[PDB]
């Protein structure tokens, strides 16, 4: 619970804030490379099924 | 008094330092409380339980 | 030793009776892993006696809980001692302090 | 209150080995009778004719009893349910590897001339078996290394 | 075309402390090399350690020796921290003899041509009696890792010691900026190494790099009993003529084939009576076998 | 009991020294089934020696 | 003896798709799975040669938040669609292409003007959609060569819209270490690597190239 709560939070001014990503995999690449913060507020293209 | 004793030994006053993961070398995101505790071994041995 | 204590370690270590405590002052005449011989001071000797104290240490003895009881000396050959000093440490004792 | 526990005797161990052996119904009955006939030292106490009578069926010959007895004699310990000392020693020697230095001489002594060894002759025995004293000592030592009472392992 | 790193400088701060500089490195390769080198250095370096000790009069480690200040266990603990460099062989035996009052240290070991003691001041024990002497034999061998004595008969008196073969105590690394001729985007790696003084830092770095390259070569080229008695022929059994003929008429050649046959199957075959079946059962029981045994995956290629 | 973080929900971690004792007759049957042992005493001795 | 280590014996490759692979290697010495996996993952993510779109220009667009009436999507949507375009430039490290279209329907990568060096990997990749028959689209796309990922924020004429450059062909790389044993030793590593590329190269080729780069970095010390 603590880990999931920590990863799904937002900070006001984090590294990589305000960029546009092609998908979740690009977000993971940015996080692992150290180019973006885990709490940065961005816009992501999401595909969802109903 | 504890903070003064920490200052005498040239240690951070908060009692928290930066650590690195041994498997990847990456720094943990937040400072961690590291110090010394007195541990005991109790007379409940798994050799006598199994 | 705990390295963070309260000040009661010495009292518990000495009053328990697991250590060797000097009955009279003197000089360490003989030291060994199993026995200690103390040459008593001349002002603490009784008339007509050879003033020496002999301490035989408990070595690797079974306890009531199938554990080990073993004493080790903490004095060197030729050093002065006084009455009440600790001569040998018992189990869970470090220079006269409780060490659990 | 402690009521006591159960112990395993020689006959219990032999019956445990019988139950896990691929016997038929008649073979299992014969094995039951044979194991009943075994005493605490591991020797058979009745002739095979008594066992054949105790089976109670006229369709069974003595050769089947002999086969069942031979199979049982290879149970653990080896040599159990032997008719006499000679049979027990021969059974024990049969399980040894062929590389043993003095298997053949010991087998010859046990099979042919066992009374001379019991009487401590050591002179007529040499003449009968045509051996010297160099090999006879080793053969007797090998014979004395066997177990005369195999049933005491579960005493 | 990346720029390759080279070993620039080695600073020997002490006899057990050193700094090794690698330069130049591209962007991000400093940490990639540093963490792998730290793990390999802490994990896989080889060294020598004490494994067995034989003292003259002692029988086990839970005893004492007259005239010696320490117990046998403490002496073994002290010997566990002895640093030895052996340059000729993977096993050696050292001899220690001492007498008289005083500290018995590592400089009292009998001299050997191919053995070097890097810390002669290492205290082993103390003799407190004038007419007291100690003589011991110590076995040293080469290895890597940590091998407890339990995980490895012996005469009464030979005492085993846990082996910690690793010569490296701690490893640290830093990445700074390298001021190369005409570029300002190259890094420099500094490895700080603390050991027991029995290994050269440069050979340690080279050995770690060699291990890493050998392990990595697998990715550069990346692409995708029965018991003997059952195998003896049926002629080993001393059957009669008719029994052997009947068995050979059923193509039963080996014991593993006969044993799998049940009594009914061997009774319904022609020209085989109850007496011959009993004889076969008797000769099988003479070796401790029966009929009706199930075997999986038979035959084993004949 | 300790914690196994790598396990799947349907799995548990059993010590093999316990498992050898718990499943002994199954091991006897499997040893006799593939010809490694020819008698029950042979399988018993093999399990005792822990080959 | 003391310089001899275990080597992988069971190597298994599973092809989920043409650009998605799983590789299993075992056995390994204790702790080597993390070493090898982390080194390979770092190299694959950070330092890997490739070619990518760097910036664009559109005739009717002067700012990122501008209007291109007749186009279904906004400009940033077109930038996202261009960022996922795979190329195989086999010549100079800098090429420029022109895209012109008119009509009603999807404008895809197959509509890009032909060039000798450039080889489009997925012509089905959609750039945008045109709704009106009188609508027209005209743009110039520059492709360069580099290593890894370079954000556009660190690079801050008229109408030049910057695009994040993804030179590395790796889209996703992950690894896991599991327990494996040899009949005598039980504390051994088993390495599983799951990776997906964008189609320019196979996952196996990417793994081999990363291993080659790392091995060649060590030539100055390997005995």
């Amino acid at each position: 619970v603590l880990g999931l709560y920590y990863m799904t939070r937002d900070c006001v001014n984090a590294k990589g804030e305000g960029m546009v990503l092609t998908g979740p995999k690009e977000a993971e690449r940015l996080y692992r490379s150290g180019l973006a913060s885990l709490h940065a507020r961005v816009k992501v293209r999401i595909t969802e099924y109903e | 008094e504890i903070k003064e004793l920490l200052k005498l030994g040239d240690l951070p006053t908060s009692g928290q330092i930066r650590l690195y993961d041994g498997r990847t070398g990456e720094q943990f995101e937040r400072p961690v409380t590291v110090g010394y505790m007195y541990m005991l071994k109790l007379n409940h041995l798994v050799d006598d339980k199994m | 030793k705990p390295l963070v204590g309260t000040g009661m370690e010495r009292a518990v270590a000495v009053d328990s009776g697991v250590t060797a405590v000097a009955k009279r002052g003197g000089v360490v005449q003989y030291v060994d892993a199993s026995r200690i011989v103390i040459k008593v001071n001349e002002d603490e000797m009784y008339p007509g006696e050879a003033g020496i104290d002999i301490y035989n240490l408990t070595k690797y003895t079974r306890s009531n809980q199938n554990t080990c009881i073993n004493q080790m000396p903490c004095v060197s050959l030729g050093e002065p001692v006084e009455r009440g000093d600790v001569l040998a440490d018992g189990p869970s004792t470090d220079l006269g302090e409780l060490a659990l | 209150v402690y009521q006591g526990e159960t112990t395993q005797t020689l006959q219990d161990y032999l019956m445990w080995q019988v139950e896990l052996t691929p016997f038929s119904d008649t073979d299992r009955a014969i094995a039951t009778s044979i194991v009943d006939a075994v005493d605490e030292t591991g020797y058979l106490t009745v002739p095979l004719e008594d066992i054949l009578e105790s089976i109670g069926d006229e369709e069974i010959d003595i050769d089947e009893v002999e086969a069942v007895l031979k199979r049982i004699q290879r149970f653990d310990p080896v040599g159990v349910a032997a008719k006499d000392l000679r049979d027990c020693l021969l059974i024990q020697l049969s399980q040894f590897d062929k590389t043993t230095p003095w298997l053949e001489e010991a087998r010859l002594i046990i099979s042919d001339h066992l009374d001379l060894l019991a009487n401590h002759d050591f002179r007529t025995l040499m003449r009968v078996t045509r051996l010297k004293e160099d090999v006879l000592k080793e053969a007797v030592n090998l014979i004395q290394s066997l177990d005369p009472r195999p049933g005491q392992s579960i005493q | 075309e990346f720029l390759k790193p080279r070993l620039v400088d080695i600073e020997q701060v002490s006899s057990t402390h050193a700094k090794v500089t690698l330069e130049p490195l591209e962007r991000g390769f400093g940490h990639t090399l540093g963490n792998a080198l730290r793990r390999i250095l802490l994990s896989s370096m080889p060294g020598c350690a004490v494994t067995e000790v034989e003292i003259d009069g002692v029988l086990h480690e839970y005893s004492t020796k007259e005239g010696v200040q320490e117990d046998i266990l403490e002496i073994l603990l002290n010997l566990k921290g002895l640093a030895v460099r052996v340059q000729g062989k993977d096993e050696v035996i050292l001899t220690l003899n001492k007498s008289g009052i005083g500290p018995v240290t590592a400089a009292d070991i009998t001299h050997d041509g191919d053995v070097e003691i890097v810390k002669p001041q290492h205290v082993i024990c103390h003799l407190t009696d004038e007419n007291a002497s100690i003589s011991m034999r110590i076995k040293v061998q080469r290895g890597r890792g940590y091998v407890p004595a339990s995980t490895r008969e012996r005469p009464i008196g030979r005492l085993l010691v846990d082996a910690c073969y690793s010569p490296v105590e701690r490893i640290a690394y830093n990445v700074e900026a390298a001021r190369v001729e005409q570029r300002t985007d190259l890094d420099k790696l500094v490895i700080e190494m603390e050991t027991n003084g029995t290994i050269d830092p440069e050979e340690a770095i080279r050995r770690a790099a060699t291990i890493l390259a050998e392990q990595l070569e697998a990715f550069v080229d990346l692409r995708d009993e029965f018991d003997p008695i059952l195998l003896r022929p049926v002629d080993d059994l001393e059957l009669t003529v008719r029994s052997a003929n009947c068995l050979k008429a059923e193509a039963i050649h080996y014991i593993g084939d006969l044993v799998q046959r049940t009594e009914v199957e061997l009774l319904k075959t022609p020209n085989l009576g109850k007496k011959s079946l009993t004889e076969i059962k008797d000769v099988l029981a003479s070796r401790g076998l029966s009929l009706g045994m199930r075997l999986e995956n038979w035959p084993p290629a004949s | 009991i300790t914690v196994g973080p790598y396990l799947r929900l349907h799995q548990c971690g059993l010590p093999k020294k316990m498992a050898l004792e718990l499943f002994k007759p199954f091991i006897y049957g499997k040893l006799e089934l593939r010809g490694l042992a020819t008698t029950i005493k042979a399988a018993k001795k093999m399990v005792e020696r822990e080959e």
